[PDB]
């Protein structure tokens, strides 16, 4: 996905009294049209098993 | 001749300049905003 | 190729519509819901052409319609499985054609599928108006529908000895009564209805009526059944409805249940009116009278086969409805309309229903006296005049209808998204 | 009173209350009560 | 730590002519060991590979 | 895990803990920790899945289980990039390293609960599509049925 | 080009054996195979998405 | 064991029938649709002998319906069900016993479940024909239905001072009257009647009629609202429906809305019987009339507790239905008949029954006058027989009713996979 | 903001719902079905609570009653503009910024859709947003899509209405009268009543413009003396085995039709006229046609347009939109505002009407006889006024049916408390 | 600010009264009382702009005052609350001017201040005397007053038809 993404996605997640580091912030702001890079996800798994 | 083109005829799209691709980021978070004094809410225990 | 080749072929032409009906404006931008995942790997599954999200859906299905129009369409071709042996038979079909080779193949999971389809017809609650499918197996291989299907009596109905239909029994039932007359019997959508009409009273006693064949496998659950006097909408004569709280209460019986049943009661009623006649015990005299059954009626467990096969097909010639077929060709028809192969297609239907019926009998030639009064989509229709020639005996006539139905069904499927424009 | 059934345990006996109530807050085996102050900020991280 | 940003499949580029052929063509040219002819029918088979 | 403990030692815990009235939580969690297994069988399990929707039935009707091992071994080795031992997570005890049926079974009663982890479903759901595919260019191929 | 006008065709021959241009040479007459390599250049072009 | 987790379970075999419908014919050899995931996961959930992937759905779900059947048989086994207090709680019971032991445990996803639920009350389109799981819900904990969902009024009826029932007044009405007769209210299936019969016109002006306990509840949509003299395809007398375009309009009103609400108009009208009375306005002076409400019927919210926990009744005897059982048990009842049990059953059932009823009475023991003119799946009759012992307290009848009717209810989910052999 | 907009957040909503009837009882614990994982992505896709779906949802539908209250801020959407195009409006109302956004993945909507007015069995009871696009861009309605011919129904020339038909037909006639043409649920009638023998022969029925867009499909064509279940008077059905066949013909099918028979029928009254040739004379006859009805490809258009209408006053139903009320309204009694609620709405049905005539001034004579939701009723109330030009009042209809149907789909979690 | 901001602040301001109250003469020497926690964490909060920690109330207290005086005094100020937006939405505006970004701002927790809110309307014996907020959510957002609550009639008197007054009678 555009790196736009990534930032409004862990940018959101910044818990109370946190920010997203600003060079971080400023990278992923920064790309322009064309750039690409993995999404980020939320890896939970089956404790059950 | 046609009918022999027409099978082997078929399309793709492709974008001209490739698609320029990153790594994944470190989520860094750091802290933000000031913190004031917070006074206990029960206020001075019972003793012993 | 094969009957179930085609069959698991539309099969899935049918699954495919389902699910396109599921993602009708269920197709937000982040998500990507398992009925579209199913609708486009099923896309695959028919034509291998367009594969991943992508692709328009529309070209690949409209190719394979537009194949499908001009294959039915050229009796040279789809020829092979208008012969009497592709309707009875599994025989792997000696066929060269293009449109089979790229679009008709096996595509149900064996045996699971079979499986499943069997634990349905135990389902609670199944589908109220089933696919071209079920209809499909059951015309075909005389396989069995579910126990808890709705269906509309009416539709069951086939001539009797007695009575020679239906419908025309209205304009009888309208006139007042000579005379005290041999019983009724009618099917409306939702209710039954039997009784005895006369100018003059009859007498309180018991009074026998014999079901009529094609209701002998009809089965009501949460019925109401009272006295009336009107017939799909329409006042008969020779029947009272009055009745007073003080009158002696009325009842019948079934062969199935050792209890009587209770007439004009808030009561809600099952029975089967199965294996046997039904026995009405009129409480008080009337001067005429009209037994309205009023409920949810299903074809008795495994006894369907009577409808769907035809063999609830006695006199010559009788009524028959189409198994719903009409139903499902509006789509098709729309759409020859709409690029104008309306009449050159009914033309070629024409002589595929004509050679469909000249290989049934020997020897190889037109029966005398066939003249159809409807086009190819009035079934109903064409099945009476099929079941109606005395040339050929009644066994021939019944399997040409059936498998004529069959031919007709499939195109309501296949043709769909035709557009040679 | 019957917490669990002996049927549905590793070891033979049934997990009576008596078995729960002397330990602790006395809460039965069954729903013990959980330290949630981090509860919060798990919730909002989408985290179980 | 709850955010994992990885790449399930790389992928990889490619030529049009590396593309997995599935089909052959063959011609020939149809004639006839009986009467004699000209215009023999240049025809083209396609079978798959 | 197990040890014993002395109810007793609580005596000079009572007459000589010495409270510090405050929380040192100096330290900081590694939160996530510990799934290494979790994942694998979770991966097991459903690639368990993934072979047998296809065959159409329970694998172990045709197969002995050394064949569905060795091959839910190769696949979940491949999305681990790891060298897996299906046989070890089911033994009777942490004892024995007898391999053991009826843990198994247990395992494979309670079916795919939660969807896949991301990273992995991507990958499963990619190569059932291409499985599709490749499955509709079976009737291309040069084999008869007789 | 294409008569006076200019496009971005595909290029066939390095296509090796898809390069219907070549394959078309295989016709029966003079003609007939211009006529037909013409056709390629008219089908086999590279479009505006 | 406790009634939830009976409920819970019929619940998942409700759904696995459910989902078993949604892959009839939806089962292809490449894909494995989500629907068919979710069906083999409650498959894999409910059999005992099998390790993971089902092979044959039929066998597991077969041994299930067997073993139910030899439960719900025993009243030695089924027994402690038959009590008060299994109706009344969520007591956990200490029975073991191979069946509930095997088959009856918690299965749905607590609180999540009940979110659900709530929500859905709420939402636009429900299903129109429910699972049996809502009504067992609403029946049992009286718990609500949700606000759009439509039901025939005619099964919300029961008895009222005025009309001991709804069915009889039929003949009544179609007898031609004295003198001017009180009002009458009366409901089909899908429209409600109203109306004042009479010999000699009935003067222009107000009127008022007591809309009936029973359908206090209802509300309807799109309802067209004019002048009718048929009931149930019966025509109706001592009612005119004619007029003339010059005639006066003729409107009434409801507690509910400020504005007047026309009749025999083509304006499609939304209003609730719920409030008190309506006020009828007749324009023009007419020999008999009757009004037609016919639209979409719904229950008002927060008023299903009325019609599931029988309260809505108040006269002994009464008439009641059977919150659609009837139309539930075909499946069980097809299979019972097809292997001979269907006597053995019933009476196993009349005795499941007694010894219901006995440990609602105290002292314990069956009340004298009680002897059915049914078979326990004839429910809407048997419910009032029973609802019809005075020597019993009222409330006790009911709770009786109820109680039954959950256990009928799950007898029609669990028997259905019944192949004893 | 853009009127598309507003359509795309509708479909999602009603796609929650839908969603959420699925899930109803089918949310196992060993199980996450796929009806589940969807409908908790939808619940993502709402607000910019993953445990309660109850309270994202209710914050929602209070935001909008909220907003769609006070004129000042759904003003907006009452003008001409908004229903006629779709630019991008310059507002600033937090409830459109943080729910009214894009929702549908273009252009695969597209495709499905129309792909679906082709499928087999398309939902008998549509979505609203079927209906909203109809109504507001004109777009088609799937082909087999069933219709009770009634809602159909317009005032024409000779009928002025189709219910208050009854009530005549039910009296005894006069002498020969004039040809009928009405509507019910499930069929539709046509004939001629009389006091006296009507001639054997050929006698053509005109079908009026509403009629003219109906199809069916397993259909009973047979003779009647009922309509709604109410006795039509100076019509007889009686009939003799004897009796000579009677057929009737239609412009697109060149075979003729059997009347009285057992056949089922499929036909289009879309040529122009039915062709009824009776062979006994009847003392006054009313034909019937009982079966599936459809309305024809690419003609919905006439029905959902408010174009059928061409007389004034006319009757015309509500498409519906009554039914989806339900819910809401009955939130609206729970929490005592069924009241308040009226009375905005009746100001933004006020100002709305406004925005469309030019001088921006009420009409002369506009007076509500009903409701906001008894719309089948305020619908012909517009349509009535002979003050403003007659194209004008179908938009003014028009464009506060949608109002009205989003009103239907956002607000049912109403809980102010 | 927003509407919703000047309530909020409002309601911390009652807050702080009520608390005044509930500490006068139960401030004792050597003791610290809950109730005096509040109040003191409560002022605290009021200068939060300038402060973390506040040692005597008598001086911002009064200075906020003062300056809340000398706003709505000047129409050029207070302006944009004498608006038809300021009542109707929660718009967050920009306004330059010391008091409003000083002291109105956000006080109140949500979602869990709301909750107790509905809570109350149920609880067994509401305020007999209510504070302003209650009034000011009742008579701007229209929200509800708890069930319990008792209130004088004659106050709930309006004009109607018959009796054009209650007192004139």
């Amino acid at each position: 996905c555009h790196p736009t993404v990534v930032y409004n996605y862990l940018s959101s997640r910044a818990p109370n009294f946190l920010r997203l580091d600003d060079q971080v912030s400023l990278k992923l702001t920064s790309a322009g049209i064309g750039t690409l890079m993995p999404r980020p996800v939320v890896q939970l798994l089956d404790y059950d098993l | 001749f046609s009918e022999l083109r027409n099978f082997f005829t078929g399309d793709v799209v492709i974008r001209d300049d490739p698609f320029d691709v990153w790594d994944g980021v470190k989520a860094t978070y750091i802290p933000i905003g000031v913190h004031g004094v917070r006074l206990d809410p029960n206020g001075d225990q019972p003793p012993l | 190729m094969s009957r179930q080749m085609w069959l698991d072929t539309s099969a899935l032409l049918e699954a495919i519509s389902e699910y396109v009906v599921r993602c009708n404006g269920d197709t937000f931008s982040g998500l990507t819901t398992g009925d579209f995942n199913a609708l486009s790997n099923m896309f695959t599954q028919l034509s291998v052409s367009s594969a991943g999200y992508v692709s328009d859906p529309r070209v690949p299905l409209q190719t394979m319609s537009n194949m499908f129009v001009s294959f039915i369409t050229s009796t040279d071709r789809c020829g092979y499985m208008l012969r009497k042996t592709w309707f009875n038979s599994d025989t792997k079909p000696t066929v060269s054609d293009d449109f089979i080779t790229t679009y008709i193949r096996p595509r149900l999971q064996v045996p699971m599928s079979d499986t499943v389809r069997q634990l349905n017809n135990l389902s609670l609650q199944p589908s109220a108006k089933p696919k071209l499918y079920e209809r499909q197996n059951a015309i075909m291989k005389g396989l069995d529908i579910p126990y808890s299907e709705p269906i509309e009596p009416c539709k069951l109905f086939r001539s009797v000895a007695g009575q020679t239909g239906n419908i025309p029994m209205m304009g009888i039932l309208a006139t007042p009564p000579a005379a005290q007359q041999q019983p009724f019997f009618v099917a409306e959508r939702r209710r039954i209805l039997f009784g005895i009409r006369s100018n003059a009273a009859i007498p309180a006693g018991a009074y026998q009526f014999v079901v009529p064949a094609w209701a002998s496998v009809l089965s009501v659950t949460g019925a109401y059944v009272y006295f009336t006097n009107s017939f799909f909408g329409t006042i008969i004569a020779g029947v009272t409805a009055t009745a007073t709280a003080a009158d002696a209460a009325t009842t019948f019986t079934v062969p199935t249940d050792a209890n009587n049943l209770p007439v004009q009661t808030d009561s809600r009623l099952s029975f089967s009116l199965g294996g046997g006649n039904i026995n009405l015990e009129l409480g008080v005299a009337k001067t005429g009278f009209c037994v309205a059954i009023e409920g949810e009626f299903t074809i008795l467990a495994n006894r369907s086969q009577a409808y769907y096969t035809l063999n609830s097909i006695t006199q010559t010639p009788t009524s028959i409805d189409d198994f719903d077929v009409s139903d499902f060709l509006t789509t098709f028809l729309s759409q020859l309309r709409a690029c104008g192969q309306y009449e050159i297609f009914s033309d070629a239907m024409d002589q595929l229903t004509n050679s469909l019926i000249t290989n049934y009998m020997d020897p190889p030639a037109i029966p005398a006296g066939l003249a159809f009064t409807s086009p190819w989509f009035r079934f109903s229709e064409r099945a009476r005049t099929i079941l109606a020639l005395q040339n050929v005996d009644l066994n021939i006539r019944k399997l040409i209808v059936r498998h004529l139905w069959v031919i007709t069904s499939l195109i309501a499927v296949f043709g769909r998204y035709y557009r040679p424009n | 009173e019957i917490l669990i059934p002996a049927d549905q345990t590793s070891y033979g006996a049934n997990e009576t209350r008596a078995l729960s109530a002397p330990y602790l807050f006395g809460a039965p085996i069954n729903m013990l009560a959980p330290d949630a102050r981090l509860s919060t900020y798990k919730r909002d991280l989408a985290l179980p | 730590q709850s955010v994992v940003s990885r790449t399930p499949i790389p992928l990889s580029k490619i030529g049009l002519q590396d593309v997995k052929k599935l089909f052959d063509i063959n011609v020939i040219k149809c004639g006839s060991s009986l009467r004699i002819v000209d215009e023999p029918q240049v025809t083209f088979i396609v079978s798959y590979a | 895990l197990h040890q014993s403990v002395d109810p007793q030692d609580l005596l000079f815990g009572v007459f000589g803990i010495v409270p510090q009235y405050q929380i040192l939580n100096e330290a900081v969690p590694d939160f996530f920790a510990g799934g290494e297994d979790i994942l694998i069988l979770q991966l097991i399990r459903a690639v368990y899945d993934t072979l047998s929707n296809k065959l159409g039935r329970n694998p172990a009707d045709i197969f002995h289980l050394e064949e569905v091992f060795k091959v839910i071994e190769e696949i979940v080795s491949v999305l681990v990039q790891q060298k897996i031992d299906v046989r070890k997570y089911f033994t009777e005890s942490m004892r024995s390293g007898s391999f053991s049926k009826p843990r198994w079974d247990n395992f494979l009663r309670r079916p795919v609960a939660q969807r896949l982890p991301n990273l992995y479903s991507v990958i499963m759901t990619q190569a059932d599509h291409v499985y599709n595919y490749m499955t509709q260019l079976t009737h291309i191929i040069p084999i008869t049925d007789c | 080009f294409v008569g006076e006008l200019p496009v971005k065709s595909v290029t066939l021959n390095k296509l090796g054996d898809r390069n219907m241009d070549a394959l078309a040479e295989h016709l029966l007459f003079e003609h007939d195979v211009v006529n037909a390599q013409r056709e390629n250049r008219i089908f086999y072009q590279r479009k505006s998405a």
